[PDB]
RNA sequence: AAAAUGUUCU
RNA sequence: CGCGGGGUUGAGCAGCCUGGUAGCUCGUCGGGCUCAUAACCCGAAGAUCGUCGGUUCAAAUCCGGCCCCCGCAACCA
RNA sequence: GCCCGGAUAGCUCAGUCGGUAGAGCAGGGGAUUGAAAAUCCCCGUGUCCUUGGUUCGAUUCCGAGUCCGGGCACCA
RNA sequence: ACGACCAGGGCUACACACGUGCUACAAUGGCGCAUACAAAGAGAAGCGACCUCGCGAGAGCAAGCGGACCUCAUAAAGUGCGUCGUAGUCCGGAUUGGAGUCUGCAACUCGACUCCAUGAAGUCGGAAUCGCUAGUAAUCGUGGAUCAGAAUGCCACGGUG
RNA sequence: CCUCCUAAAGAGUAACGGAGGAGCACGAAGGUUGGCUAAUCCUGGUCGGACAUCAGGAGGUUAGUGCAAUGGCAUAAGCCA
């Protein structure tokens, strides 16, 4: 049960199972399923090889898994290089998107030390 | 011993102490700048500013080694 | 076996064409592929080590030599003569098969793969790589694995220069970067 | 090789999705159904595509068009 | 951010100044206050001294800085540490 | 059972 | 400079006690209780174990030297 | 080899003449108090020290030894 | 000049500590489709049906209504089927990358909302501590004010209970 | 009691001379037969780091010897079976 690199859960329903792939969430999974011609309810158990192949192909059509990671990462790197406000934020480990830092930055800040 | 003591005192004093027209880069004043520590110009025999990515401009003193290197690498900054 | 067959007739010929060697013995040949799983953290438990060994065996159909510590170090908390790794020296038909598997089947299975490192040849012609996740070999069953394990593959060859070795590798497909 | 205590090493039939039937000696036991091989996996096209991405001016132009 | 129908914003004065600079090709960093302005392709190569409230931080305009606003490369707050 | 204290001048 | 003992988290003590596990009380810091500080309650951080060599797989631990301390004996004419 | 005291739950200790796990304390939770003590409930965790053997298996009962305490006696 | 005008910046900073909220940790739940039942409000530089385009935020045309008429505006919990079967999960939505939409001279600092992707912590919370006696708490939504835009806040409204 | 030096190139050789060790250990760490060759260094390579394990080259006994030191030890007296 491999698709676009990584393994997919054998028991889980396709819509959800697909979501395991980095670069597909729910909507994209659904789209993929539609493209294939498969229902959402079916599992990877009771799913044919030919059927799988089509799905895989569909997935390939999107920028997914390692490629996506490479892209996003690259963007971040570029930003950092630029030294744009966003870049600066990224470098510091502070909220990029314009949040308060006085309090509640703990995701990007990390778990508080003192 | 006395001399040593005096020296110590002086050091202490120094420590205690420690505790924008300036550089008009190219006919436009009030540009974010700073003196570089490689060689620090005051009334020096001309200066040159490297337009950095962050922290604005770094003034180098004209005929510096670092500045020369920078020029060699890329003259447009 | 297939790979070996290919080599004798094609790869060697290619090498001859490109480098202009005097003899057919002068062409680089892969001498041994030496797999290594230096488990290390098996100091806590030997079951882990055993598992690793098993995995290695599965990957490459020999049974590994459990290499012990040569000298003691307290940084990793090991003694001399502690089972602290396992190796599989492959040679001949089996080795060839393994190589084929790696190049034709297993390297394609590498996660986030954009080719190998060409700048990794030791100086004296011999290549080495290392797989992050040992699942990439289809010999391992994903349901059975308990540890995110890995190994290093090591293609030793008769090549004098690194360049020659690289060429040889290329002749056996090998994507590089 | 020392008999008995090695694993079994049969010439199985690996068969990927893109019609490359591949007979190899392994210790899986069962016949193998692969995704990708050397004659399909993108280390030629993928590389090309990844490279062709970066650009800002072009994007700007597209956005605006004059 | 700004709508695609509305067209990417640039301060008029800066646009004019930039044009002049490009026309001449004379270098010499442009004093700018309008930080709210998308950098253009024509702005690449120039140095623009973007205000940060206090001073005009000189940004050398790279090819990668285009769709960004000027103020992005001109940090207003000067924080180091606590 | 155990519960101390409240800076000065207004 | 002869004999022993010691130097460890800010303080005091354990550990050393026969190398590989840094603990106890007070203090500190952040909460809480209170009107507020105490006391009390909860959570947390803290240590190249005098220093320098050495032995070692590795030292706080064993050994040497040096630095400071505390005992001590320094006598018979 | 003279005698006699002590080896279990995390720690300190009781105990069946062949079929099982029990106290006070520590630890978890709760009840209680305005708060904290002292309560008081409740669960909890143990190859009964290891290994042969009698036998239906057996902390239980036999064969097999270290460590500390006190006394007495040997020792070229 | 401690007066006045302007541009930009700041009031949104961030080792950190406290307060008040929201969202959670899930199965009394989520997700999917079908379907029922509110009240109260607001609205002409406004509210903006229907129709078309847009996956969607929204865009285009554009009636109606100073409004028991028209609009905001399909209430949501609920109910009926299906699915997931106790997982850091189809829980959770932080975060961040990309693409966008709207407002407004202007969304970089620094708006909201959308889409796709990403999918932190968190598995009911130490000491301590607050609210509430009935249509109350709890929970579910809906409106308003200010407001170009921008509420988990505030002020109201009903549902379940 | 052992090792070095002192000790004057046989032995021996004193000092409250200068240095360190022993009061054992091992039924394999002994016997033998067969085999193997080190420390370190470079480049490379899953987590893996200055330091585990694996490739090869340099290195050539710098190591090892159950423990002190000295003298020995590749024919190895070192390390495997
Ligand atoms: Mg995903
Ligand atoms: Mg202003
Ligand atoms: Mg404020
Ligand atoms: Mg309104
Ligand atoms: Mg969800
Ligand atoms: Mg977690
Ligand atoms: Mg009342
Ligand atoms: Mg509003
Ligand atoms: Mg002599
Ligand atoms: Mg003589
Ligand atoms: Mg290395
Ligand atoms: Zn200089
Ligand atoms: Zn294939």
């Amino acid at each position: 049960a491999r698709i676009a690199g990584i393994n997919i859960p054998d028991h889980k329903h396709a819509v959800i199972a697909l979501t395991s792939i980095y670069g597909v969430g729910k909507t994209r999974s659904k789209a993929i399923l539609a493209a294939a011609g498969i229902a959402e309810d079916v599992k990877i158990s009771e799913l044919s090889e030919g059927q799988i192949d089509t799905l895989r192909d569909e997935v390939a059509k999107f920028v997914v898994e390692g490629d996506l990671r490479r892209e996003i990462s690259m963007s971040i790197k570029r930003l950092m290089d630029l030294g744009c406000y966003r870049g600066l934020r990224h470098r510091r480990g502070l909220p990029v998107r314009g949040q308060r830092t006085k309090t509640n930055a703990r995701t990007r800040k990390g778990p508080r030390k003192p | 011993a006395e001399e040593q003591d005096a020296a110590a005192l002086k050091q202490l004093q120094q420590k205690s102490y420690t505790p924008n027209g300036r550089v008009v880069v190219e006919g436009v004043g009030n540009l974010m700048h700073h003196i570089a520590r490689c060689c620090q110009p005051i009334p020096g025999d001309e200066i040159v500013g490297f337009i950095t990515q962050g922290r604005g401009i770094s003034v180098h003193r004209a005929d510096c080694e670092q500045l020369a290197e920078l020029r060699s690498h890329a003259p447009e900054r | 076996a297939k790979l070996h067959d290919y080599y004798k007739d094609e790869v060697v010929k290619k090498l001859m064409t490109e480098f202009n060697y005097n003899s057919v013995m002068q062409v680089p040949r892969v001498e041994k592929i030496t797999l290594n799983m230096g488990v290390g953290e098996a100091i806590a438990d030997k079951k882990l080590l055993d598992n690793a060994a098993a995995d290695l065996a599965a990957i490459s159909g020999q049974k590994p030599l459990i290499t012990k510590a040569r000298k003691s170090v307290a940084g990793f908390k090991i003694r001399q003569g502690y089972p602290i790794g396992c190796k599989v020296t492959l040679r001949g038909e089996r080795m060839w098969e393994f190589f084929e598997r790696l190049i034709t089947i297993a390297v394609p299975r590498i996660r986030d793969f954009r080719g190998l490192s060409a700048k990794s040849f030791d100086g004296r012609g011999n290549y080495s790589m290392g797989v992050r996740e040992q699942i990439i070999f289809p010999e391992i069953d994903y349901d059975k694995v308990d540890r995110v394990r890995g190994l290093d593959i090591t293609i030793t060859t008769t090549a004098k220069s690194d360049e020659e070795g690289r060429a040889l590798l290329a002749a056996f497909d090998f994507p590089f970067r | 090789m020392k008999k008995d205590i090695h694993p079994k090493y049969e010439e199985i039939t690996a068969s990927c999705s893109c019609g490359n039937v591949m007979k190899i000696r392994s210790t899986v036991g069962h016949d193998l159904n692969l995704d990708v091989c050397s004659k399909c996996h993108p280390f030629f096209t993928g590389k090309q595509r990844d490279v062709a991405t970066g650009g800002r001016v072009d994007r700007f132009n597209k956005r605006f068009n004059i | 951010p700004r709508s695609l129908k509305k067209g990417p914003f640039i301060d008029l004065h800066l646009l004019k100044k930039v044009e002049k600079a490009v026309e001449s090709g004379d270098k010499k960093p442009l004093r700018t206050w309008s930080r709210r302005s998308t950098i253009f392709p024509n702005m690449i190569g120039l140095t623009i001294a973007v205000h940060n409230g206090r001073q005009h931080v000189p940004v050398f305009v790279t090819d990668e800085m285009v769709g960004h606003k000027l103020g992005e490369f001109a940090p207003t707050r000067t924080y180091r540490g606590h």
